[PDB]
Formats: structure tokens, C-alpha cells, sequence
């Protein structure tokens, strides 16, 4: 069936670098037309687009994070990678990586996890 | 963001209710595939509007929606305690591709 | 007569990628059943429209032979496919002869082709020293120089590449989606038919 699921940690040093993982079950991102997006949204606060990516190799960005963020797909383990780095105590947010379409922009969200900066 | 939402809304049961979400003529204006989502607390969010004034399979029918000159409502018809949630707004914009909308959790009496 | 195989239109219609305008790709269709009532099957055609015969009476005609060509372009430009229009889509990617017999169908595709913020793999030419005869195809990409000045090497100064990309959004007003296009070609009763339909010989 189709489910998405993340994996990540939770207590992410400032000066360290966030990894988190996004694992898909019910297609493949090769398919032509579907993208994999990732949504962040700190509590007290609404959601946030951070960044896409394709089938073929293209990549969108936020308009205000294009020098700290980077993602990455594998087809072959049916994963995705997204990296960020300088942490600060305000990027304590709950994180969803979700389908993406043209007609509908997210589809099927994730269930995510929340993530701290501390010490 | 230049994207907002009001804060929260709240109506009988019973009744119909309608919560609406603005933005701005240059970045969303009169473009389409606006969307609409609930957030329940603790659980994954899922699609309810996708097109305007469309819905996807599983179709609960009771709930509308509505496109204005610049803003977009959605209106929920015989409320309970389970619409009891978060309910976000959605569209494409020109100088970004984010939606941000604030969202205004539902109440009901 | 004698052949019973259904034509490949789905191969066609229901294909994933299109190839840009400027290297369109032919198909041909021969030593097959025609069935042209799941071609109509599809309702939101934006275009539709034949030239030498009637679409209504597709069904009891037999060709000596049938190509396909498929490709997207511009909405502003579909109408630059009729035979005897002028342009700079039908002038230096796709022209066609003033005596065409066939149909053509275009339907808008902003639901496939589309990208977030744009999708750069479309290309189309821009510049060419003269019109090309109909039905011909160029695939070189040499530098076109504009002066009277020879060029080489890198562009430039009045140095310009023969071509240039689209970008398809889903925020462009009617217009500027990526349309799709399939144009067909035959000829009429004179030699040995390979396509033909459902026959009352």
C-alpha cells in the first residue's frame, strides 16, 4: 500500500549539519510526472516549503535557503535525502516529506517527526 | 510571508459554517489549483480540495468551496466534534512556489 | 480485407514523452485494421480538424499508407499549422504542403508538461537563413552568425544560438500551456492499401 514513512534525529547540535531520510511505498519517483517534496512547520507557527525534486533530475529550492539546503534521491533503495546546515534554536519544527503534482500540489503527507536545537 | 489566514473560527453544530483564506492579486490573484487541507492533532494531514470547488475518491460531499476576486473560502455544512481540527489553505504563488497560509482551527459548541 | 490487426494509435495517443518541435519524429502505420471511433473517444480535444476528407466518413476508406507526427508547442501558435500559414514555428520546424490531405488533433496538456517553475527540456529554433521546403527536418546547431562580420567559436556579439527553450508553469494565463499536437498524413486510392478499415467487399 501506499505509505510514506521518515527517519531522522532529534537532538541536532548548532554547529552540526540536520540529516533526514524519507522512505516511499507505492510507486516510483522514475515515473513521469511525480515529484517528492519536503514540508516543515515550526510549532506556534504554520507550515513551510523547503525544497523538490523530480524525476529527471531538476531541483526548486526555497527563495530564502538556496545556500543551505541540498537533497538527493535513490531509486534503487527507493529513498530520499535532504541535508541542512547552521542550525539555530528557531528550526525546532515538526518535518513531512509528501507526493507532489501539478494539478495537486501535495497529496499523500507523511506522518514526520520533530526535531530540536539545543544543546 | 505577504500570505495570511484568520486566526480561528468557530460555529454551532448543525449549522453551516465558513472559513476563509486571503492573499494578495499579484502573487495569487486569479490563478487556479487552489487546495484545502485539515490537519487533525497528532496525524498526518490529507487532501480534501485539489481544483476548485473539486474533491478527490473517498468524497465526503457536504463540504464546498468558493473562489473570490482575491481570496478563497471553504464552507463545511453540519459540523461535529470529529471536524473539530486545523485547517490550512492552499495555492500556487508567483514570486514563490509556498503557500504558508497560517490556518484557522475549527471549533465547535 | 484478408488482415485483421488493430493500428497502434494507442502507441501514439497514450505515449509519455513528446520530442520538441524542432526534431519531431514520424511514425508510420501500415498492415493494420483502422478503428478511428477511439481516436473521437476522447472528448476535450481542443482541435480536431480535416482538410481533404470528412471525419465522419473515416470509416470505409482504405490508404496506401499512414504517418504520424507528434509534438508540443505554444497555444499562441497552434493555429500556425494549417497549410499556406506563415510564422516562425511554421517556417523553420514544420511546414506543410498547400495540397495536405489529413486531420490534425491538438489538446491542451498544462496537467503533464508542466514543471513547478518552469521546464527547460523543450527546445525550438529562433534563427535560420531561409524558409525550409515543407516536410523537412534539420538537426544542426552550427553557429549563426548575423553580421556581416564572420563568426566562430563562442557566441556573442550579433553571434546567436540557433535556438531557445520554453518554460511551462501552472500559473500562465490560457495560451502559454504546453499544447500537444498529432498531425496525420496519407494518400487516397492509387496503389495496393495496406491500411484499410472494416470492409462489405
Amino acid at each position: 500500500q501506499i505509505t510514506l514513512k521518515e527517519s531522522g534525529p532529534t537532538l541536532v547540535k548548532p554547529t552540526q549539519t540536520l540529516t533526514l531520510t524519507c522512505n516511499f511505498s507505492g510507486f516510483s519517483l522514475n515515473t513521469y510526472g511525480v515529484g517528492v517534496g519536503w514540508i516543515r512547520q515550526p510549532p506556534g507557527k504554520a507550515l513551510e516549503w523547503l525544497a523538490l525534486i523530480y524525476w529527471d533530475g531538476d531541483e526548486r529550492y526555497g527563495p530564502f535557503f538556496k545556500n543551505k539546503v541540498t537533497i538527493a534521491k535513490d531509486t534503487s533503495k527507493n529513498q530520499v535525502v535532504l541535508t541542512m546546515t547552521n542550525m539555530d534554536p528557531v528550526d525546532t519544527a515538526t518535518y513531512y516529506c509528501a507526493r507532489h503534482l501539478i494539478p495537486t500540489i501535495f497529496d499523500y503527507w507523511g506522518q514526520g517527526t520533530l526535531v530540536t536545537v539545543s544543546s | 510571508s505577504a500570505l495570511t489566514q484568520p486566526a480561528s473560527v468557530s460555529g454551532s453544530p448543525g449549522q453551516s459554517i465558513t472559513i476563509s483564506c486571503t492573499g494578495t492579486s499579484s502573487d495569487v490573484g486569479g490563478s487556479n489549483y487552489v487546495s484545502w487541507y485539515q490537519h487533525h492533532p497528532d496525524r498526518a494531514p490529507k487532501l480534501l480540495i485539489y481544483e476548485v470547488t473539486n474533491r478527490p475518491s473517498g468524497v465526503s460531499n457536504r463540504f464546498s468551496g468558493s473562489k473570490s476576486a482575491n481570496t478563497a473560502s471553504l464552507t463545511i455544512s453540519g459540523l461535529q466534534a470529529e471536524d473539530e481540527a486545523d485547517y490550512y489553505c492552499s495555492s500556487y504563488t508567483t514570486t514563490s512556489t509556498h503557500i504558508l497560509f497560517g490556518g484557522g482551527t475549527k471549533l465547535t459548541v | 480485407p484478408n488482415i485483421t490487426n488493430l493500428c497502434p494509435f494507442d502507441e501514439v495517443f497514450n505515449a509519455t514523452r513528446f520530442a520538441s518541435v524542432y526534431a519531431w519524429n514520424r511514425k508510420r502505420i501500415s498492415n493494420c485494421v483502422a478503428d478511428y471511433s477511439v481516436l473521437y473517444n476522447l472528448a476535450p480535444f481542443f482541435t480536431f480538424k480535416c482538410y481533404g476528407v470528412s471525419p465522419t466518413k473515416l470509416n470505409d476508406l482504405c490508404f496506401t499508407n499512414v504517418y504520424a507526427d507528434s509534438f508540443v508547442i505554444r497555444g499562441d501558435e497552434v493555429r500556425q499549422i494549417a497549410p499556406g500559414q506563415t510564422g516562425n514555428i511554421a517556417d523553420y520546424n514544420y511546414k506543410l504542403p498547400d495540397d495536405f490531405t489529413g486531420c490534425v488533433i491538438a489538446w491542451n496538456s498544462n496537467k503533464l508538461d508542466s514543471k513547478v517553475s518552469g521546464n527547460y527540456n523543450y527546445l525550438y529554433r529562433l534563427f535560420r537563413k531561409s524558409n525550409l521546403k515543407p516536410f523537412e527536418r534539420d538537426i544542426s546547431t552550427e553557429i549563426y552568425q548575423a553580421g556581416n562580420k564572420p563568426c566562430n567559436g563562442v557566441a556573442g556579439f550579433n553571434c546567436y544560438f540557433p535556438l531557445r527553450s520554453y518554460s511551462f508553469r501552472p500559473t500562465y494565463g490560457v495560451g502559454h500551456q504546453p499544447y500537444r499536437v498529432v498531425v496525420l498524413s496519407f494518400e487516397l486510392l492509387h496503389a495496393p492499401a495496406t491500411v484499410c478499415g472494416p470492409k462489405k467487399s
